């Protein structure tokens, strides 16, 4: 999974089977450190209008 | 703002017209050393009826005015060939 | 079952047979009407390819189409700003109700602002706002009008027709008592002003249980501001749309862009994403054509919104079935999420009588023809009411005008007219 | 300035025209965008291929310039039959509808021709120079009440007249432009006062 957002610190109840997460939109909103047991929070990056 | 963030502008206490809508309820003007000011936009005078019971206000004169008003009836007849414009 | 078109009434018709009514009910209706959509703007080249840079090469060999679609979507957003301009601000001055309240006996407390809120709604428009209640490229521009300012433009022109009438959308709102207010829009629909200086209690009494009624109902049935939650669940069932059309792979090998920019070669890359920026082009293109016929019915429910706002509030309208069920007597506007809620004062005629009736009556071999009114009888004797209230005058020859003899006239019958 | 609306519609349609005019300079992922240059350049089993995009390109720019055409024809139309009941409605007569010719009291409006509109001269009726009097809803003259016919009970301080609802012409309280109807002790805000009778 590559791409770019700022990544923090995820509350998420995460089963010790799921390595994603998918919201509603079908974009992915968490994923597991492939080393640590851990889940990020990927948050998009800043953007708007000019 | 709540439309975002005005970088360029002076945030006046005053209150004037609209002329350069920006979002909710903030709308800027090139007004005086110029500049540019953001304010946000009033709606009109405050006036207040002496309303009472046993009152009531009778025109004594009138003005007769005569107003414009404008309103499109028709645009320009256009054809398109397609295989001019496809094709050709 | 089959579906029933109504009751199956029978009007006792007759030549000589009139019903005239004996009292009133004044009825306060309640028309809701879309005023504006929700401004969306949508940066194309963030929704066909993302943070990326050889699709966006690739999506600039198909012309000047983002450029349209903003375009139109700016257009969309200035006009659903336009078309709540040209509804909540046809005033100059922000009227402002006095201190003492004092109407004659009509309770304006629950439709005026509150100083309970921070001085922005009233009752009935709190219960409006709490009864309908950042992307992959798609951003929410908030309007030019606040919630606050349309509802001190809806204060204003609720003050103004309280304390003037119509007289402050034709000039400057000059004050009158609510009560000759009254009497003289009784006096616009045929019903005499002596009515309304008798029936006042009655009257006040029937307005402030009509608009305690509309109140009970918008508090428990949350089913009627329905136009303005369709518009709603219209525009966020497009977004969605427009939001799952790019999990779609349209003949690719995945949605993603990324996977096939770190699977795939540039030589084979671009065959791969041209049938998703195609995609993903048509699925804009459609969500932008559907915008455009939306805001074109939005734009119509908002200039019949403004002609229900100029000749319905600031005047006294004779178009029947225009402002209300009824003989339309004051309108009052109300704020509503992106609409607005009429409140239609309509005079209803009830219990009514059974009179029989003739054309003209022949005193001196001359025929005498009402100025102003109907002949009447109550069985033996002949009066006159107005129009609609049976209020029973003796013939005298100040309300009736002599025209031929009576030979001509099929109906006439013989009768002494009164000579003062 | 004043003539936008009618210079907005000739701008849309321009750019309208111009941006069909320039879809024709993209290759939609072709090779080139003149047909000329792709058949003189490849043979017909190989161009054919090329052309296609050119075509469904220029097909879907057609189609997105058709239905722009006909939502802005949609609202030229409302435009237009709105004018149309302007036209029948205030200048073939007088209209009593607020604020749908012009502001104050519609008396006549006068059409006038403009390149693809119309523009009316609303001539209105705009009271002014108001002034406070007190009233009454009628007057007690002897122990019947005296309501008005056409008019408004005024008062100057002293005296009572009775004028129109639209301008100022105090007459005296005559028998002749009031009429009686119930007694006095049932309306509110009545004040006695004498009538006179010719
Ligand atoms: C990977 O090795 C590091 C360093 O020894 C250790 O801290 C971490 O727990 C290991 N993670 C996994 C997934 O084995
Ligand atoms: C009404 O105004 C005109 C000028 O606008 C003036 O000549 C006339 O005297 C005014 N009427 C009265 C009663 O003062
Ligand atoms: C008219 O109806 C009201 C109820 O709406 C009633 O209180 C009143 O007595 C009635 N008056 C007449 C004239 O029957
Ligand atoms: C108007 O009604 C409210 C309740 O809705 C009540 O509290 C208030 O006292 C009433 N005012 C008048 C004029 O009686
Ligand atoms: C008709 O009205 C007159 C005057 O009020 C009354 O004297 C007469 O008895 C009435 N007749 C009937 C049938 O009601
Ligand atoms: C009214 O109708 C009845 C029943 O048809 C008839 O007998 C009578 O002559 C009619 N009177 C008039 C006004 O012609
Ligand atoms: C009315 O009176 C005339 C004579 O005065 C008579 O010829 C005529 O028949 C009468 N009509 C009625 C309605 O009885
Ligand atoms: C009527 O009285 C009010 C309050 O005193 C005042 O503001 C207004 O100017 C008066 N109008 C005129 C012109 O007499
Ligand atoms: C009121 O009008 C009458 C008649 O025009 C006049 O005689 C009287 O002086 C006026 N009084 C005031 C207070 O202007
Ligand atoms: C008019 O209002 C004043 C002040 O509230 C009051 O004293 C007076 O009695 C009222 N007059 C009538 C009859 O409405
Ligand atoms: C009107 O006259 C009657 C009888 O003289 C009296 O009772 C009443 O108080 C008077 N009302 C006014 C407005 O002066």
């Amino acid at each position: 999974l590559t791409g770019t957002g700022v990544l923090t610190e995820s509350n998420k109840k995460f089963l010790p089977f799921q390595q994603f997460g998918r919201d509603i939109a079908d974009t992915t909103d968490a994923v597991r450190d492939p080393q640590t047991l851990e889940i990020l929070d990927i948050t998009p990056c800043s953007f708007g209008g000019v | 703002t709540r439309a975002g963030c005005l970088i360029g502008a002076e945030h006046v206490n005053n209150s004037y017209e609209c002329d350069i809508p920006i979002g909710a309820g903030i709308c800027a003007s090139y007004q005086t050393s110029q500049s540019i000011i953001a304010y946000t936009m009033s709606l009109g005078a405050e006036n207040s009826v002496a309303y009472s019971n046993n009152s009531i206000a009778i025109p004594t004169n009138f003005t007769i005015s005569v107003t414009t008003e404008i309103l499109p009836v028709s645009m320009t007849k256009t054809s398109v060939d397609c295989t001019m414009y496809i094709c050709g | 079952y089959t579906m029933s078109l109504g009751a199956e009434n029978s009007v006792a018709y007759s030549n000589n047979s009139i019903a005239i009514p004996t009292n009133f009910t004044i009825s306060v209706t309640t028309e809701i009407l879309p005023v504006s959509m929700t401004k969306t703007s949508v940066d194309c080249t963030m929704y066909i390819c993302g943070d990326s840079t050889e699709c966006s090469n690739l999506l600039l060999q198909y012309g000047s189409f983002c450029t349209q679609l903003n375009r139109a979507l700016t257009g969309i957003a200035v006009e659903q700003d336009k078309n709540t301009q040209e509804v909540f601000a046809q005033v100059k001055q922000i009227y402002k109700t006095p201190p003492i309240k004092d109407f004659g006996g009509f309770n304006f407390s629950q439709i005026l602002p509150d100083p309970s809120k921070p001085s922005k709604r009233s009752f009935i428009e709190d219960l409006l706002f709490n009864k309908v209640t950042k992307f992959n490229g798609l951003t929410v521009l908030p309007p030019l009008l606040t919630d606050e300012m349309i509802a001190q433009y809806t204060s204003a022109l609720l003050a103004g027709t309280i304390t003037s009438g119509w007289t402050f959308g034709a000039g400057a709102a000059l004050q009158i008592p609510f009560a000759m207010q009254m009497a003289y829009r009784f006096n616009g629909i045929g019903v005499t002003q002596n009515v309304l200086y008798e029936n006042q209690k009655l009257i006040a009494n029937q307005f402030n249980s009509a608009i305690g009624k509309i109140q009970d109902s918008l508090s428990s049935t949350a089913s009627a501001l329905g136009k303005l939650q369709d518009v709603v669940n219209q525009n966020a069932q497009a977004l969605n749309t427009l939001v799952k059309q790019l999990s779609s792979n349209f003949g690719a090998i995945s949605s993603v862009l990324n996977d096939i920019l770190s699977r795939l070669d540039p030589p084979e890359a671009e065959v791969q994403i041209d049938r998703l920026i195609t995609g993903r082009l048509q699925s804009l293109q459609t969500y932008v054509t559907q915008q455009l016929i939306r805001a074109a019915e939005i734009r119509a429910s908002a200039n019949l919104a403004a002609t229900k706002m100029s000749e319905c509030v600031l005047g006294q309208s004779k178009r029947v079935d225009f402002c209300g069920k009824g003989y339309h007597l004051m309108s009052f506007p109300q704020s509503a999420p992106h609409g607005v809620v009429f409140l239609h004062v309509t005079y209803v005629p009830a219990q009514e009588k059974n009179f029989t009736t003739a054309p003209a009556i022949c005193h001196d071999g001359k025929a005498h023809f009402p100025r102003e009114g109907v002949f009447v009888s109550n069985g033996t004797h002949w009066f006159v009411t107005q129009r609609n209230f049976y209020e029973p005058q003796i013939i005298t020859t100040d309300n009736t005008f002599v025209s031929g003899n009576c030979d001509v006239v099929i109906g006439i019958v013989n009768n002494t007219v009164y000579d003062p």
